[PDB]
């Protein structure tokens, strides 16, 4: 059970950091408006 | 006993770390993301 | 050899790109090894040079007279009340004094007062000497390293290469001496016992008996 | 006057047997005995370099002489004023006290308690002073480095150049007298565990044997 | 943010005042900070530089060895007892067990040291050699301090204002580094634990576990 | 509402033995340790996070 | 510097922008004197000239109350944290001196000394010594001296000097010797010394009222605020619950 732990503990932080720096990638300059 | 459990529930555990490898799988994650993110920064 | 631009240098097939600019192989012993750059200056390497050519001097009557008393108690079976050196010189604080060769009739000084006094002023006058460079009459025309007058009442240097062969001899037993004291001193601080008798350790089981068999004993706690 | 600490002529390190004055000590600072063997201040600007902190330590040691002299003379009869913080060197554990650092023993001044708070505002103070030693400041902007004399001179007696430069030469021996001190201050401490005072009235009491030689053995390994 | 010229950053900050006329901002890590005047002659300026980075560069690994074996013995890694701190990390090579890395016995398992100590004097005084020369079989025509090719082998170095950026980066960790070496061997000597168990209690009691808690154990005794 | 607690009459601790009072707070709990694992503490039961 | 805050039309003012219209300010304080907010409500200031005698009483009142200040505040304090001293409370310190009492002098942070004046020494000296100096300061000439700054000083030295800013030989630190600086410390002493006659008015009292120092009532207050206060003293008996 704590393999099953350590593996489902690496996937929600791999996702949730995907998320994190994501949005920290400058996401207010993607977008199609003129400024 | 008759069976093993991690004997987790309550007790407050920081993010529910009972092992430090956990604290540190978490550890090296986000570092590693963010390892990537900083050496791909000055790019969009 | 020990002089001009092909001269025996400290690091052998290593030091001929990093040679420093100031060591041209003028002075004895250098062997171009000047690598924190304390020596640039012209005035501070002449400083640095008679400095470190006093100390050798100094740690060759040194290394000489602390394995005397010690060599004589080993084998020449002298007696001497404490031949251990950085035990010697309580001996002035013992019931009979410090007795030269061990005999009673030498020496036996009991006043460390008076032996102080005595040492600081013939000392201070000769140093006083020494760094004036005569007294305006006792011989104002002699160098300040290498006097040779009535310092070389045996003319060993004669021959001018002679005298600069000899000045390499000089500098590089001064410096084995100046090594070999730092070795009494740290021997002496982390064994308590005389370099003889470290040296005699050694050779009663040398895998035993060495620096590392005391790695442990300033240890903190 | 000036011409004997000043100049050719002045006062050296060994008096008639120091002719061989290094050439860069020309006279020209206080102090100048014309003691420089190892040749440290033969640039000019690392000797400049060195007479500023050479002076700086001068200071600090006049003020720590002082200090460490001071409250063991204060003593009373009966050690009730300072108990062990007498002695210079147990003196930072007062502040450990229950009743903490009281200056003079009176409890109505300082009655200070944490070490942290006391130590976090020397370094805010004391990093603003030397800062402005170093840059200019509220006391002065571009005087000298080492006399700037307008704030740190209130009562005058630097206007004339010769009282000045007269001076200087006292405030550099005073200086070079209580470093020695300090010094004797730290070796003393250390090789014996008592005061300096402590140390002064044991070797009059009797000076024959009341000496550092009766701790010559002290540090002798085993 | 201007690293480098007279525009840089200096060590008082805005009370800095005038750095030395020798620090002109040409190299990293210059923030105006040579009071003793020590590298007012470029020759020796040149020698402390590279002293400078070999010193940081020697105690960032340390700092890395240091702290690492003491964080593996804390995450359950097998050192026994004194091979998790640092202090006492050399004596292991005396247990009938040997010197094992990561406690696993395959691994290395050294008992003598003198073959140990033999190994790494060849092998270092080869690559230092190497370094001093500033040359190899080959390695030809590189900087002394900054050799890069095969010392470069991602070339994060090929860009000069990234490789400036990069040297100011490494100056100031190593200096870091050499900063906080400096309080290991400090704490080591003071305390007698481990800088990870130092900052353990420190974390525990921050009021009373620190460093003014073993400010009296030193004191002499009379 | 520190200096209330420690110094200005206590607040009413409802664990104080008897049925609770009105108490003075002496130690208060400053260790990091403590202080900051409630923050990270899960808030499901037997957690309920702060 | 920054001078345009207390000096001129752009000043700042006892009221605030939205309550006082820059026409609502009088005539005679137009910004030329430090601590001008362009308060006089009650038109005790007529013109200039009033104004600046007004002026000369105010600043040798601002001087008077900050020494008092720190003479009424600091000794009770020190009284109160174990300084031998007797009569530090401010309002009781003459009655120790009546029946051939004295009184202790504590010289920071030296000691307590033990003063042998009697009362009527002390008197004698005093009114001497003040009636001297205040003819001093009317005539604008002293009897010569010594000053920390300037050195020696002549008789004639107050000659040409401003009555309430004399400087030279009161200035032996100096910090005055810009014009600039001179008008901001000039805002500086009156603002300081506003503030002490405010305090030793409220010093006056809270004495009658409370019965006590200011220390006691600061300290008192600062350990029990909502059960130490003017509404609480004034209760007295200490209240009948409403429950
Ligand atoms: C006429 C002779 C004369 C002599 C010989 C000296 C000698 C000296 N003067 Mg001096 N002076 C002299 C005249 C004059 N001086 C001065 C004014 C000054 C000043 C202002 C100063 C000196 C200083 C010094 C000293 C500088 C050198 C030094 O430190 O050497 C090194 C000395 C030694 C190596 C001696 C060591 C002896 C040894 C027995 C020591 C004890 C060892 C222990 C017993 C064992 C311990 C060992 C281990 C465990 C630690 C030195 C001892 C300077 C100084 O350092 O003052 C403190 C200094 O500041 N002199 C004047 C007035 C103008 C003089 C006039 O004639
Ligand atoms: C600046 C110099 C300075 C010196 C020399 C000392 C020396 C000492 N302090 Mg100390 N302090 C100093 C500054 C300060 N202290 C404190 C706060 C305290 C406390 C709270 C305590 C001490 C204590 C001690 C003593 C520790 C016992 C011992 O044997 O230690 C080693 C010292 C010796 C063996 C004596 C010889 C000293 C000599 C080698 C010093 C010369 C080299 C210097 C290290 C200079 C280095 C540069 C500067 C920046 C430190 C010791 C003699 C303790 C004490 O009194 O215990 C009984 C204690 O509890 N200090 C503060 C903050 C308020 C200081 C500065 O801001
Ligand atoms: C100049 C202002 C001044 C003020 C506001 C007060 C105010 C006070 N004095 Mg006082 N005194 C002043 C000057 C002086 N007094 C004294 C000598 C005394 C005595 C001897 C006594 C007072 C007392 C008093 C109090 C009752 C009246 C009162 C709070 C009385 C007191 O303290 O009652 C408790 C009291 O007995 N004063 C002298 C020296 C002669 C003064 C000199 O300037
Ligand atoms: C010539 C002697 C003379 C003396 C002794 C004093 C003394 C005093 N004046 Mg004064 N003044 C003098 C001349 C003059 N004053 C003024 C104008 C003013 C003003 C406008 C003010 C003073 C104030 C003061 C007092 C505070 C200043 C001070 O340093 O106090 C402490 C005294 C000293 C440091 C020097 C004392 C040493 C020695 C002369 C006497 C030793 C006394 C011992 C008991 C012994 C003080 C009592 C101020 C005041 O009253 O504030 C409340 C104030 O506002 N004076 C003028 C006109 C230009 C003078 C002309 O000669
Ligand atoms: C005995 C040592 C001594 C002497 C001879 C001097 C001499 C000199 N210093 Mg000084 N200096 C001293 C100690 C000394 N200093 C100390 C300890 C410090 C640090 C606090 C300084 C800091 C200092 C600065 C920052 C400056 C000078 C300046 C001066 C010159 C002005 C004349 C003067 O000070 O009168 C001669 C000094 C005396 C007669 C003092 C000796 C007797 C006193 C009363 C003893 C006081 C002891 C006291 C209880 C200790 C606590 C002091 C504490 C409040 C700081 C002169 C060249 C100024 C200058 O060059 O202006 C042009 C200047 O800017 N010095
Ligand atoms: C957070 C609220 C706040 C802010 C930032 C401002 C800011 C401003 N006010 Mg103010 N104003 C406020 C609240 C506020 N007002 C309140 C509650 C009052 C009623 C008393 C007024 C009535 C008022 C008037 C009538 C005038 C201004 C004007 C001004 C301007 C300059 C003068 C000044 O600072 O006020 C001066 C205010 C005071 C001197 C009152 C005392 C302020 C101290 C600092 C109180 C201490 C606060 C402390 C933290 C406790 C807060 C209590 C809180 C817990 C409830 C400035 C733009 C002026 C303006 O715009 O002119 C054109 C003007 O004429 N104010
Ligand atoms: C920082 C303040 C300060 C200092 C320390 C001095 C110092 C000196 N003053 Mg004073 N004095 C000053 C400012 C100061 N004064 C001021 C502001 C005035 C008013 C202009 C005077 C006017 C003056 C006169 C009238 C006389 C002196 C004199 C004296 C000397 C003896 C005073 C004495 O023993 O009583 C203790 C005083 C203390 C301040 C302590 C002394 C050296 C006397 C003198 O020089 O003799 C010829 C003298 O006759 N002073
Ligand atoms: C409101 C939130 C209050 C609680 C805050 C702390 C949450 C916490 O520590 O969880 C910690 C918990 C603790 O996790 C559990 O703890 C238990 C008690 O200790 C047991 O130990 C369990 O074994 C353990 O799984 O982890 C989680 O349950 C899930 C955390 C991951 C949530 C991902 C969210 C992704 C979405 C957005 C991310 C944005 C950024
Ligand atoms: C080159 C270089 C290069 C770059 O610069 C860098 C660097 C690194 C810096 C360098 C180096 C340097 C060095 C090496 C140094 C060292 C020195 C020494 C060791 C000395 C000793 C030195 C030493 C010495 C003198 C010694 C001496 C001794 C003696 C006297 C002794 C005496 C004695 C005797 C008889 C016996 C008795 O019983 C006791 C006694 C009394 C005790
Ligand atoms: C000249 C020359 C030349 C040649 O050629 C070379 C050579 C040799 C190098 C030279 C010489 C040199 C020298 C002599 C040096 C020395 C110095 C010193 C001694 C210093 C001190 C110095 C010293 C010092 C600063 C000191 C200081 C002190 C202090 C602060 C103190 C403090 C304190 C006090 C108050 C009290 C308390 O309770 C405690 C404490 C806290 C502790
Ligand atoms: C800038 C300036 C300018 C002015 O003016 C003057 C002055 C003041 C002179 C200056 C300053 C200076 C300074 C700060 C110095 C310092 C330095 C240091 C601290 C170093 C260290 C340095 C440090 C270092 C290298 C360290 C290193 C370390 C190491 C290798 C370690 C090793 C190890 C390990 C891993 C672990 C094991 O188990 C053991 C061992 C084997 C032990």
């Amino acid at each position: 059970m704590l393999t099953l732990k350590i593996f489902v503990y690496t996937v929600v932080t791999f996702f949730v950091g995907l998320f994190i720096f994501g949005f920290l990638s400058n996401d207010p300059s993607r977008n199609p408006g003129k400024g | 006993l008759v069976d093993d459990r991690m004997n987790g529930d309550g007790t407050g555990l920081p993010f529910g770390v009972n092992d430090g490898i956990l604290g540190w799988v978490i550890a090296g994650t986000l570092g590693t993301i963010w390892a990537i993110y900083f050496v791909s920064q000055k790019d969009l | 050899e020990f002089y001009g631009p092909d001269r025996a240098k400290f690091l052998g097939p290593f030091s001929e790109n990093d040679t420093p600019e100031y060591l041209t192989g003028e002075f004895p012993g250098d062997y171009g090894w000047d690598t924190a750059g304390l020596s640039a200056d012209p005035q501070t390497f002449a400083r640095y040079r008679e400095i470190e050519l006093i100390h050798a001097r100094w740690a060759l009557l040194g290394a000489l007279g602390i394995l005397t008393p010690e060599l004589l108690s080993q084998y020449a079976g002298v007696q001497f009340g404490e031949p251990v050196w950085f035990k010697a010189g309580a001996q002035i604080f013992a019931a009979g004094g410090l007795n030269y060769l061990g005999n009673e009739s030498l020496i036996h000084a009991q006043s460390i007062i008076a032996t102080l006094a005595v040492q600081v002023v013939l000392m201070g006058l000769a140093e006083a000497y020494r760094a004036n460079g005569g007294s305006e009459g006792f011989l104002d025309d002699l160098d300040t390293l290498y006097p040779g007058g009535a310092f070389d009442p045996l003319g060993l240097a004669d021959d001018p290469d002679t005298f600069a062969e000899l000045k390499v001899k000089e500098i590089k037993n001064g410096r084995l001496a100046m090594f070999s004291c730092l070795g009494f001193f740290v021997q002496a601080i982390v064994t308590g016992k005389g370099p003889v008798q470290n040296l005699t350790d050694h050779l009663a089981d040398p895998t035993v008996n060495n620096a590392f068999a005391s790695a442990t004993k300033f240890t903190p706690g | 006057t000036i011409n004997q600490f000043y100049g050719p002529d002045r006062n050296k390190w060994l008096g008639p047997y120091s002719t061989n004055t290094p050439p860069y000590l020309t006279g020209e600072f206080p102090g100048d005995y014309g003691w420089d063997t190892a040749g440290l201040s033969a640039d000019p600007e690392t000797f400049k370099r060195y007479r500023e902190l050479e002076l700086i330590h001068a200071r600090w040691a006049l003020l720590g002489a002082l200090g460490m002299v001071t409250p063991e003379l204060l003593q009373d009869d009966d050690g009730i004023m300072f108990g062990e913080s007498a002695i210079w060197f147990k003196a930072g554990a007062a502040i450990f006290q229950e009743g903490g650092l009281n200056y003079l023993g009176n409890p109505s001044l300082i009655h200070a308690q944490n070490i942290v708070a006391t130590l976090a505002v020397q370094v805010v103070l004391m990093g603003l002073v030397e800062g402005y030693r170093v840059n200019g400041g509220p006391a002065g902007e571009g005087l000298d480095p080492l006399y700037p004399g307008e704030a740190f001179d209130p009562l005058g007696l630097a206007d004339d150049p010769e009282a000045f430069a007269e001076l200087k030469v006292k405030e550099i021996k005073n200086g070079r007298l209580a470093m020695f001190a300090c010094l004797g201050f730290f070796v003393q401490a250390i090789v014996t565990g008592k005061g300096p005072i402590e140390n002064l009235t044991d070797h009059l009491a009797n000076p024959a044997e009341n000496n550092a030689f009766a701790y010559a053995t002290k540090f002798t390994p085993q | 943010s201007a690293w480098y010229g007279p525009d840089r950053p200096l060590f008082l900050g805005s009370l800095s005042g005038e750095p030395p006329s020798y620090l002109t901002g040409e190299f990293p890590g210059d923030y105006g900070w040579d009071t003793a005047g020590l590298s007012a002659d470029p020759t020796t300026f040149a020698r402390y530089r590279t002293i400078e980075l070999i010193h940081a560069r020697w105690a960032l690994l340390g700092a890395l060895g240091i702290i690492t074996p003491e964080l593996l013995a804390k995450n359950g890694v097998p050192f026994s007892e004194d091979g998790a701190i640092w202090f006492k990390a050399g004596a292991e090579i005396f247990k009938e067990g040997g010197l094992n890395y990561l406690g696993n016995e395959n691994l290395i398992h050294a008992q003598s040291i003198l073959a140990t100590l033999a190994v790494q004097v060849i092998v270092m005084g080869a690559a230092e050699g190497f370094r001093a020369n500033g040359e190899a079989p080959g390695v030809e025509g590189l900087d002394p301090l900054y050799p890069g090719g095969p010392f470069d082998p991602l070339g994060l170095a090929d860009d000069p204002e990234a490789f400036a950026e990069l040297k100011v980066k490494e100056i100031k960790n190593g200096r870091l580094a050499m900063f906080s070496c400096l309080g290991f061997f400090v704490q080591a000597i003071v305390t007698g634990k481990g800088p990870i168990q130092n900052l353990q209690d420190h974390l525990a009691d921050p009021g009373v576990n620190n460093a003014f808690a073993s400010a009296t154990k030193f004191v002499p005794t009379p | 509402l520190v200096l209330k607690a420690l110094y200005f009459g206590g607040v009413y601790d409802t664990w104080a033995p008897g049925g609770g009072d009105v108490r003075i707070i002496s130690n208060p709990t400053t260790n990091a340790a403590i202080i900051f694992g409630y923050i990270v503490k899960s808030p499901f039961g037997g957690d309920g996070w702060i | 510097p920054d001078l345009e805050k207390w000096y001129g039309p752009d000043r700042k003012l006892f009221l605030p922008g939205g309550l006082l219209d820059r026409d609502d300010v009088p005539e005679y304080l137009n910004g030329e004197l430090a601590g001008d907010y362009g308060y006089d409500p009650l038109g005790l200031g007529k013109d200039e000239e009033q104004v600046e005698k007004y002026r000369a009483n105010e600043l040798l009142h601002a001087r008077w109350a900050m020494l008092a200040a720190a003479g009424i505040i600091i000794p009770e304090g020190l009284q109160a944290n174990g300084a031998d001293i007797k009569g530090g409370t401010w309002f009781e310190t003459g009655a120790e001196m009546l029946n051939g009492g004295t009184l202790n002098y504590f010289a920071v942070p030296f000691g307590v000394v033990q003063n042998p004046l009697p009362l009527a020494a002390v008197t004698l000296i005093e009114i001497v010594l003040l009636g001297a100096v205040e003819k001093f300061r009317v005539d604008g000439t002293g009897p010569a001296g010594f000053s920390p700054g300037v050195g020696k000083f002549d008789s004639d030295i107050f000659d040409g000097l401003d009555k309430l800013y004399p400087g030279g030989p009161f200035d032996p630190l100096n910090l005055a010797d810009d014009p600039e600086v001179f008008a901001e410390l000039q805002v500086k002493e009156i603002k300081n010394g506003r503030l002490a006659m405010i305090a030793v008015l409220a010093f006056a009292i809270q004495s009658y009222v409370t019965g006590e120092g200011p220390y006691a009532n600061i300290t008192k207050h600062l350990s029990d605020p909502f059960g130490y206060n003017l509404l609480t003293v004034l209760q007295g008996d200490d209240r009948v619950p409403t429950l």
